[PDB]
Order: C-alpha cells, then structure tokens, then sequence
RNA sequence: ACUGAACUCCUCACACCCAAUUGGACCAAUCUAUCACCCUAUAGAAGAACUAAUGUUAGUAUAAGUAACAUGAAAACAUUCU
RNA sequence: CCUACUUCACAAAGCGCCUUCCCCCGUAAAUGAUAUCAUCUCAACUUAGUAUUAUACCCACACACCCAAGAACAGGGUU
C-alpha cells in the first residue's frame, strides 16, 4: 500500500540519520568564519557535524536567518539546515542578491518537490502514479516543472481547471504546513534501498552516484516525502507565498509510458508580485 | 397572517402609535389603520414588544418571534415548525358560512305582516 | 521582520522591467476597453422598445468645467462640461436583491490603476474583462432597460432639450465655523463685542437641558453627496462624448458625476424620443453630427443672431 | 481651505518666507548638498531649479543677472552660477537637484531632507537602487518580455 | 469648566490604552543590503549616510584651506582626488582637493 | 454576604447514610497549658469530660498534648481530610463540651452556603418534564400546515 | 376565584429595627501590679478607638501627558547670510 | 458652483450664477333604513379622499508621494 509505502521509506530515512549521527559522536569545534560583504571577520565555532548555516545565521542576527535561503560555504550551495562537517568560509545567499541564480535555482527545486509531494498524494488510492524526475529547467522558462507518468487507466483524462485549483490547495496547505526541507549525503546503496520500488528513482540514483566521483546521492524530505535533490533546496516551505500548478502537459514522445509534466509557478514571500503581474506569470506558466 | 389581524371597537382608527425621531418637529402620531398600511407587521409586533417585560432579554425575545403578513411562510421556518397553537378569538360565522340546514333549524321568530313590502 | 510589509507592484521590480510592465500592462487595458466597442455583435441582450415609466441606465461622467453659452432669445446660460470617461456597464441585479423592487446596473467610469486596487476588485474586473473604474454607481431601471454588462456608454447616450439630474460629492471645505457653514449673523465686529463675532449663538433653551439632536453646529462641510435637479441639457459633442449641462453642478473639476434621466415629474414621460437602452454607435442607424445642439442654442458659427 | 494652495506658510510671513528660502538656496549654491527639513528643502528645490534655468538664460541678460543678485546673498556665488552649474546643466533640461529624506533630526526629531545639485564633487549618496534583474521575480518578468518578443 | 468628578482609573485605562493613542508597529523597516544596516524604505540608511557626511565634512574641510576666506567661491569645476591619483584628462583644469585617505569604495 | 462568599451543594462524604452511618470526625487534638487562665476550662474539660467522650466516640482518636502554641486550642481532622481548628480560649467546660460535640457531630464538609437544602442524585422517577411532554403527536408525524 | 406584608399561623430560636436624651451588658489596643512566662488572666490606670470639622501634616491621584514654555538659516562649526 | 462680473487670482468667496417635485379632510354630495316620505351615514354603503410620503442619494470585506480629501485619523490618485 502507498502508506506503507511511505511509512517504511521514512523508518529508512531515519535509520539512516540516527546512523550518521552515531558515526559523528561528541562535539568537534570547527572553525566557520563569515565572508559576507556584512558582518566580515565574525568566526563561529560550531558543532561538528550539527550545527548549520541557520545555526550560523541564528548566532548573527534574525535578519540574516529570514533572509537567508542558501549558503556558499567553500564557494559551494549548502542548504541551510544542511550540518556542517569542517571548518570553512561562509556567505549567506538571499533572494535579492546582485547575483541570486543559485538562490533562485535552489527555490525552483524546492517547489518542484513540493509539487512532487501534492501530485502523488492528490489522485485516489485506485490510480497509481509513478514521479519520474523534477527536469532542470531555466527560471526564465516561466513555470517549473515535475515529471510523473500516471495511470493507463488515466492516460486518457486530462486534469480540469477545478483540479489544478486543487492541486494548488493542497501546495497552499503545504506552505502553510511550513515543514524544513531536510537532507541527507546517503550512499547509493542506502537510496537504492530506500526507492527499491521506484524505478524511475532507482536509474535516476545510478545516475547520479555516477556523475559524482562517490556513490553519494542528496536525498530531501518535506514530511513523509522523499526524493532525489538535484541540488540544494530552500530551507522551509513557508518561503513559497505564491504558488500555483498551472498546467499539466502531455509529453509528445510516449510511446511507452504517458509522462505528464505538470507545470506551475511560485515566487517567495520577500519577492510578492502584485495581482495582474501574477494573473500575467500565470498565463506563461502554461507553456 | 397579521396583514388580517382584527381589531375590536374603533381601534382601527382611535389607537394612535406616537414615536419621536429625536429631532424637532419629529414628533410622529400615526393611526393603527395607516400603520398597518405601511408595516403589515407592525401592529402584531408592538403589542408583543410592550407585552413583553422590560429588560434587557426582550430584544432576544423578540428575535424569536417571526411575523409574516400573508399565508406563505419561509421554507426552513415551514419545516421548523412544531406545534400550531389555537387562535384566541373563534371567528363569527357569516350568513354566507351558515348551512341552509342551520337556518332552518334556527325558528323563526316572528310573523311578518303580509302586505309589507321589505 | 514581522511579515506585514506594505508592498507596492513596483518594489521588486528592475529597471529594465519597471517600464515593459507598464507598457505591458496599459495595452492591455486599450485592448480590452477596444475590445468591447462593438456591442451589439457580443450577444446584446433583448433590445424592447420604450414603453411609460420605463427608466433607462445613466451614465459617469467627468466634470471638465464650465463656459457660457447663448440661446437665440438672447439669453446667456452658464453650461457645465461632462466628459464620459470609458463608461461601462458592469453588473445586473435583480428586483429581488437590488434592496427594493427595481432593477439595477452597475456603471463604472474612468478607468483606473489596476496596481492600486483591492484583490477582491481585481477579481471582478478581471471576469468582466474590463480596467477597473474609479467610481461604481447604482442605477435603478426597469427591465426592460437591462443592458448586458461590459456595454460602453456614450454621452449621445443623452440628447438635448432632455432634462437631467447629476449627483456628486460637493466640494469639501473641512470643518467650518458655524457663520460658514450654516450662514449664521454671527455677533458684532465692535461695540464691546469680546471673543464672540463668529460664534453660534444659544445652542438651545434653558429648559430642555440639552441639545436637540440635528442642531446646527461647527463642523465638516461638504464632501457629502448632492443632486441637482432638472439641468437641461443643451448640447452634445459625440466626437469628445462631452454633454453640455445648463447651470451649475456639484463637486469639484475633474470629479466623477453621475448623471441620469431627470426624476422630476414635469420630465416623467420625456424618455419616448431619448435611445432607450442606451445609444449603440455600433447600431450605425445613422453617424451622429459631430456637435448636436438644442433647438435655442445660439451655435458658433452661425451668422450674429439679429433680434429682427 | 486651501484648496490649490502651492506654497508653504514659512517663517513669519511672506517676505520672511522669501528670505528662509534664499538663505537655503545660497546655502545650496555653495556647496552643492544640503541638509535641512524636508518640508523647506522641498519648497526650496523650486527655486533651485528656476535659479539654474537663469543661470542657463546667461550672463550677459539683466533679468537673470537680477534674479541671481537677488536670490545668492553672498555675491561671489553669481559667477559659480554662471560659470559651473549653468554650464555643468547645459545638455540637461531639468531635474538639476536630487532630494532624499534623511533619518529624522536628533535635536527635534523633525523630518529632515538632504538636496544636493547633481553633479557635484561631493561623495554620492546612498541613492536607492531597484532590484537586480537577475532576481526571481524579474527573470520571470524577463521571461514574459522575450516570449512577448517572439509571440507578437 | 473645571471637572465635576475625578475620573476613575478605569475610564482613564479604557481612553489612555486605546489603538489610536498606542504606538504603531512600523512595516517599512528593513536590512541595508549593501552594509546590513537597518533603514526604512523611502529614507536614507543611517549609517551610509554618516559615513557620506563624515567623507563631505573632511572633503570641504580641505575645500575651506584651499580657498582661505570668505567669499572665494572658484568659478571653475572641482575634483576630489585621494592618495595614489592623478587628475585624468577631464580633471584638467579643475580645482584638485587632495585628501590624505585612500579612496572609499563607495566613493567612484 | 453570598454573592462575596463561596457556595457548595448539600452533600455527603461517601453516602455518609446509604449502607452505614460512619462518623467523620477521626481526630481531635487538644492543646492545653498547664498554667494560664486562658486554658482553665480547658484544663476542666479534660479532668472532667474528655474522658467520657472518648469513651462516647470511640472512631474518633483524642489527643491531649498539655503544650499550645499561642492558644489553647482543639483541632478536629475528618476523613475527607478538612480540618478545623477552634480556639477554646476563656471557654468554660459547657462551652467547650458544646463545641466538642458540634465537632463530633459535624462532617468535613465547608460551612459555606449551601445553594439548596436537598440534595437527590435521582430527582425524576416519572421522567423529567420536556416540551414534547404533554403534547400530543399526529398522524405520520406531520408538523402544522404540512401538505403531505 | 387567585395574587398579595416584616400581620397571623407553621419548624426552630428569641435582649437582637426610633431623633435628642437616658439606663445597662460587653470591649480593641496601651501602660502598671501580679501572673502567664506563647503572645494571656485578674485587677489598677489613661493623651484609651475617627467613612466626615472648605480639619493639620505628608504621600499619591483627577483635571492631564492637558494649559503652557522654548532654539533665525546654512555650514568647513573657521565662517557667512537674513 | 465659478463661465463671466466683483473681492481676487493656480484657488476661496458674493455683491454673481444654477436647481428646487404631493398632499392632509372643515365640508359638499349619491343611494338609503331605524322612522317604508325625507335623511351625506358615530346605519349599512358610494364620491370628492389623499401618508402606506413618492422618491431620489449611498452601496466594491481584507512604504512613500500627490490631492479639488483633510485638524489627527479617514478618503481619492500614482499606468
Ligand atoms: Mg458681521
Ligand atoms: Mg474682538
Ligand atoms: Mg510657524
Ligand atoms: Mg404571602
Ligand atoms: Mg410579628
Ligand atoms: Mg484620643
Ligand atoms: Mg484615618
Ligand atoms: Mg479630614
Ligand atoms: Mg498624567
Ligand atoms: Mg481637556
Ligand atoms: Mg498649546
Ligand atoms: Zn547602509
């Protein structure tokens, strides 16, 4: 059963955290200095392994913790409730940087996953909806997409308006939810484990522990989802304010398996848009 | 049905309702006949409002209590009723109502001279 | 920090896009106001003839100001400019639920920002496909001067010689004395006269202990709703959609008057001449001169009127 | 009432008024930036623009020659009018002065403003900048400007 | 009119405590995102704008011995130059200020 | 006054009557000094009556420790767990018998108002009145003007 | 017919609803004698009891955060200007 | 309300201009009994006879700057 289903892919992910955390036992006090434009020289020492960039931003001031979205730790994106694990250098990225491309392809991500989450917990329990992947794609092609192959018995049924606006009340309940976007560096073993069942999921896996030099796969949960990450995420779903699932196309080239991307749009709390610019960013998300 | 209320006596055109709008010259004094023309529920409603004791309560009171000038009643108050309770005052038959076996079984009373001409 | 920051469509925006909104955003508007000049080709609702007491929708005009004008006796009138700004139709209401027994329609005039607007506005204009109007005013008609709504309104809406009755907001003059507002004597300037010249007076009696309520006393003045009655009109420029009202009417230049068929009984049954839905430019029964002048009207242009 | 009343009630009259501005505007002829109540500055910046508008008009014209003579009550800065800032405005047509409110006064908490003539030596202030392009919200705008391009 | 009653501290609490004499939550504050400092949106960061009038104040102290006396207003252009600078081809014939400091990287 | 006072129901320990009458006194506790006119009709009460009533009450243990503190005093401890403590300051020995006796007689219970003087955990046997009591129904349940 | 008191009856208990005035039974606290030695007793005393004198002194309210008061301008704080 | 005039001047005013819509009942009659005429009727009944004011007005739940809005607040505009 799909609750089962979740139910033991989550026992797995907690397995998997507690067995992480036992492999980092006691306090190592390393050594993150920020390299922020603000606040330059300041140096946390911070548990090894435990605390994060939010720990971080929670010592520099409340400001920084709601406006910050990712981290440049080492020059790299770190989500941030992501632990950290040695010494380093820290900038904290907000929405409205000179240059927020990795802020905003992070939010993209998220609200792909988040989508992910409503999609398969939006049909009835007969149907049976397999996610296929959440496509990388440009923030300028105007809506974010999420692809998932859905019933033969539903091949033919196209979602209507009512439906779309469903699916966006149940995002809405998500946002509102406000659940952290947790992480997790799992070897490929354990995320082949844990979506054994999903094949879609299983060659995406094999994809990634490929392309990385280690067999070690980002694996992100809302709440009882969990998915491959490609890339880092925004640190809670209350960051989303606008969000809507616009569309729902049908891939041309199926001749397997019908793939349905359904395609939607969001924008953040501190970049609210008005009505008529949003109705307009609506109307391009269904492209 | 208060639209059909009946008043005994000269009510109809003695009983004067007074109310002042609080300005001068407001001074308002309308028979009971040009109310009832105006608010087919007035008349039922202000009787029931001085009946009732003075106190706070009798504006809940009067929340309860639902006037309707004619036959038709809401829907939901329809099916909200429960008990119909007797009308105080049993309505006089007319000449028209009464069943010719009635007058017949009524005597006459008396003889009426033939060369009349009634 | 609190999360209830004030925001403005523009706060966010880049310089690039500052200006490709706005252009973006007031074609669209020209479009859909474009898009809704040909009415009677859009499923126009049944058009019945006028019958007695029958009462046809109004309109929203704009007070552009004022001029003389002269009537062929010789007399000068002082006429008062209304400019119909993107009048429309925008809503129907039953006599059940127009708060009486009369039909009503909705009419909106001079379009507005839609950046400045409430969602819940937005929305409605959004699914009359319309920019939204600074002012909305109710018109109690019968039905059979139901107009679908989204149907524009033009000045040749009215005609002359037609009486008509414009409500609007009266200038308003903030709080005023008493010797202002209400024209009261006041108290002499001299002749000992000490901190009283224009203050009201006794307010009441002794006796009562009190004020009566509706006592005239300093206070805001204007800036409340007022009509006048009976303003003939004398003129219609169908180019501009100007219509030339005689005399004064209420409130300031440039504010939004609503304007409808004259209620005084002298005008009761004048409405047997007048378009009786409203005038259709679309109908195209025959081009409307530019200028349409009353009968008495001294029209520029003529040779000087000779009193022969 | 004062319904379409364009000038402020400065001072201790009309003449007094005149004078406060004209203190002000020397004040901003010399040098180039500043600080005073918003309201004052923002009567002032008026007759800042119309004093370079004469200065523009030129040296030799008696009219702007008196207007300055008038308006700069020290009288060393009638050539700086007439030999920088008119020359430094001459491609411009308007728009000579930048004014931006400033943390209120610590003395009276009054609303203070900061005008400065454009152009100055001066350090520049920290002038509000929008938001960069390549935020979310103005990619997306971005994204709706190139497939309107295309589209029409 | 003197009062005819001393006002009790309940009716003083319900007019003294009411909405439109409490302080308003002000919404327009917010980070500089150049320095982090706090500024309101519509007025000018606290701290950049000292920083500029600490930087105008030592520029036209320089500017005053430069001209030494009153009423020497120079009828020509000036240009602020800081340590390690030359007056470029349209610095010429400008009045150079030279200041001791090196040039702030707010200032261009 | 009421409205200033707190308020109970009458009530019972334990269905104090039901099956067995069980006295709720079970302590009393007599502080008493040796010397001091203040306690001389206490010093009475025990030579004289404490005894007897001992022997009258004898669920209710009797303390007589013949040190006070601050009174000469009697506190009676009931099985609900109240406790009252009276002084028996310049009290004679018929006053403090009387008062012993009220103690002894008395439940736990507060002396507070009591709102009513009964108290029925079973107040209707014939079914308690409700306005479908009395009124009588009509044919297939239908309600006034009903058309069907 | 019913309703209807502090009248009357009923269960229990009783000195326990007038001004001025008058008679009487008690009594807070203080000091003294002698006790108690815990916070009391018997007595002897007396500056012996305060919801009220536009009472006296002190505190703090109300009116009230009100009436009212105050700093010419810019600036390099040298200075200049009105 | 400001087109003119006038006080004046990006506006406020009058000395200027514009608009202002139904009645109320005292009686006079018709037919007609008590009282077979007659009788306007605190007889039944039929008219003058109408207030049952007619209307009109208003009606959008949810920074900053400017304003014909305004003491503050509020209100309108910012495409
Ligand atoms: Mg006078
Ligand atoms: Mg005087
Ligand atoms: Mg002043
Ligand atoms: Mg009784
Ligand atoms: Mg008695
Ligand atoms: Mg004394
Ligand atoms: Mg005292
Ligand atoms: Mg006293
Ligand atoms: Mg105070
Ligand atoms: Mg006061
Ligand atoms: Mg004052
Ligand atoms: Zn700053």
């Amino acid at each position: 059963s799909p609750t089962e289903l979740t139910e033991m892919r989550n026992d797995l992910f907690n397995k998997e955290k507690a067995r992480q955390l036992s492999l980092t036992p006691r306090t190592e006090k390393i050594e993150v200095k920020h390299v922020g434009k603000t606040d330059p020289g300041t140096v946390f020492v911070m548990n090894k392994n435990i605390s994060t960039p939010y720990s971080c931003a929670m010592h520099l001031s409340e400001w920084y913790c709601r406006k910050s979205i990712l981290a440049l730790v080492d020059g790299q994106p770190w989500d941030m409730y992501k632990p950290l694990t040695k010494s380093c250098e820290i900038k904290f990225l907000t929405f409205k940087d000179c240059d927020p491309g990795e802020v905003n392809k992070a939010y993209w991500r998220s609200c792909a996953m988040m989508m992910g989450c409503v999609i398969e917990r939006a049909f009835k329990d007969e149907y049976m909806v397999n996610l296929v992947r959440a496509p990388e794609v440009p923030v300028i092609s105007g809506a974010f997409c999420y692809d998932v192959v859905l019933d033969s018995k539903l091949d033919e049924w196209m979602p209507t308006k009512e439906n779309l606006r469903s699916f966006t009340k149940d995002a809405h309940a998500l946002i509102y939810k406000d659940l952290p976007f947790e992480t997790l560096e799992v070897e490929a073993k354990v995320a082949l484990e844990i979506f054994q069942h999903s094949k879609y999921k299983v060659d995406f896996i094999e994809e990634k522990a490929s392309q990385n030099p280690e067999r070690i796969v980002k694996l992100h949960r809302i709440g009882d989802f969990i998915d491959v990450s490609e890339g880092p995420l925004i640190p809670r779903t209350s960051i989303c304010f606008q969000y809507e699932v616009s569309a729902v196309h049908n891939l041309q080239p199926t001749q397997p398996s019908l793939i349905r991307r359904f395609q939607g749009v969001s924008l953040p709390v501190h970049l609210r848009a008005h009505f008529t610019i949003w109705d307009k960013l609506l109307e391009r998300s269904r492209k | 049905n208060t639209r059909h209320i009946a008043f005994s006596g000269n009510k109809w055109e003695q009983k004067v309702y007074s109310s002042h709008t609080g300005y001068p010259g407001g001074f308002r004094q309308v028979t009971a006949a040009q109310l009832h023309l105006r608010d087919p529920v007035a008349i039922v409603k202000l009787a029931i409002y001085g009946m009732l004791p003075k106190n706070l309560h009798r504006r809940t009171m009067m929340e309860r209590l639902h006037l309707f000038p004619d036959e038709y009643i809401p829907e939901d108050i329809l099916k909200n009723l429960v008990e119909e309770l007797p009308q105080p005052r049993k309505i006089p038959k007319r000449l028209d109502e009464y069943t010719q076996e009635e007058i017949d079984a009524f005597p006459r009373l008396w003889t009426p001279p033939e060369d009349y001409r009634l | 920090l609190h999360g209830k920051s004030g925001t403005w469509w523009d706060e966010h925006l880049s310089e690039e896009n500052v200006p490709f909104i706005k252009q973006l955003v007031s074609d669209e508007d020209k479009a859909q106001l474009a898009s809704k000049l040909c009415p009677l080709k859009d499923e126009p609702w049944p058009i019945h003839p006028w019958e007695p007491g029958s009462f046809r929708v109004g309109l929203i005009a704009l007070k552009l100001g004022m001029m003389p004008l002269w009537t062929k006796d010789g007399q000068k009138h002082v006429v008062t400019l209304l400019q119909v700004q993107d009048c429309h139709v925008l809503k129907y209401t039953s006599k059940e639920n127009c708060n009486g027994k009369m039909a009503t329609l909705s009419v909106g005039g001079k379009t507005v920002s839609r950046f400045r607007k409430a969602t819940s506005i937005l929305e409605f204009y959004r699914e009359l496909g319309l920019p939204p109007k600074q002012t909305v005013k109710i018109f109690n008609i019968t039905d059979n001067a139901a107009i679908k709504p989204g149907t524009p309104l033009y000045a040749a809406h009215f005609r002359p010689g037609q009486y008509v009755d414009v409500t609007a907001k009266t200038i308003g003059k903030g709080f005023q004395g008493v010797m202002k507002r209400w024209g009261f004597k006041g108290q002499p300037a001299t002749h000992g006269q000490t901190k009283t010249h224009r203050r009201p007076g006794a307010v009441a009696t002794g006796d009562i202990g009190r004020v009566w309520p509706g006592t005239k006393m300093p206070g805001k003045m204007g800036n409340i709703y007022r009509t006048e009655y009976g303003l003939k009109v004398w003129r219609i420029n169908t180019k501009h959609n100007i219509i030339y009202v005689n005399g004064s009417v209420p409130g300031h230049k440039n504010c939004l008057v609503k304007v409808k068929d004259s209620k005084l009984p002298a005008y009761k049954d004048l409405g047997k001449n007048l378009p009786f839905p409203t005038y259709f430019p679309d109908g195209d029964e025959e081009e409307l001169p530019e200028d349409l002048y009353d009968e008495n009207v001294c029209q520029p242009g003529a040779p000087s009127i000779t009193f022969a | 009432i004062s319904h379409g009343r364009v000038f402020r009630r400065m001072g201790l009259g009309p003449e007094s008024r005149i004078h406060l501005l004209r203190n002000l505007l020397t004040g901003l002829v010399r040098h180039e930036r500043i600080e005073a109540p918003w309201a004052r500055v923002d009567e002032m910046r008026g007759y800042a623009e119309k004093l370079i508008d004469y200065g523009k008009l030129g040296d030799t014209n008696e009219r702007a020659m008196r207007m300055a003579d008038f308006w700069l009550t020290e009288k060393d800065l009638i050539p700086k009018l007439f030999q920088v800032l008119a020359p430094r405005y001459k491609d411009q047509t308007g728009g000579y002065t930048r004014m931006l409110q400033i943390p209120n006064r610590s003395l009276d908490r009054a609303k203070m403003a900061v005008i400065e003539y454009k152009g100055n030596c001066l350090p520049p202030l920290p002038l509000p900048r929008r938001d960069s392009h390549l935020t979310l919200l103005n990619q997306l705008l971005q994204g709706l400007r190139q497939d309107l391009r295309q589209s029409q | 009119a003197a009062p005819k009653n001393r006002r009790t501290i309940e009716v003083n609490r319900c007019r003294r405590r009411n909405p439109q004499k409490l302080i308003k939550v002000k919404n327009n504050i917010d980070v500089c995102p150049e320095c982090g400092h706090l500024k309101q949106k519509h007025v000018l960061c606290a701290y950049c704008y000292e920083k500029v009038c600490k930087e105008t104040a030592e520029i036209r102290r320089q500017i005053g011995k430069q001209e030494g006396g009153p009423f020497k207003a120079p009828t020509i252009e000036t240009v602020v130059l800081y340590t390690g600078e030359t007056p470029s081809e349209q610095d010429q014939g400008k009045r150079i200020i030279e200041r001791d400091r090196k040039r702030p990287s707010w200032f261009t | 006054t009421a409205r200033g006072t707190p308020s109970r129901f009458l009530a019972s320990v334990l269905h104090n009557g039901l099956g067995r009458y069980v006295q709720q006194l079970q302590r009393l506790s007599f502080s008493v000094s040796r010397d001091g006119a203040s306690s001389r009709g206490a010093r009475e009460f025990v030579e004289r009556e404490v005894i007897d009533f001992a022997r009258r009450n004898p669920g209710v243990v009797i303390y007589v420790n013949s040190r006070p503190c601050c009174v000469p005093r009697v506190v009676a401890e009931y099985l609900n767990g109240a406790v009252r403590e009276e002084s028996i300051h310049c009290k004679s020995v018929e006053e403090i018998s009387t008062l012993v006796q009220k103690l002894a007689d008395q439940s736990g219970l507060d002396v507070i108002r009591i709102r009513k003087p009964f108290h029925t955990d079973n107040p209707s046997i014939q079914g308690q009145w409700h306005p479908f009591t009395n009124k009588p129904t009509t044919f297939r349940g239908l309600r006034p003007r009903e058309v069907q």
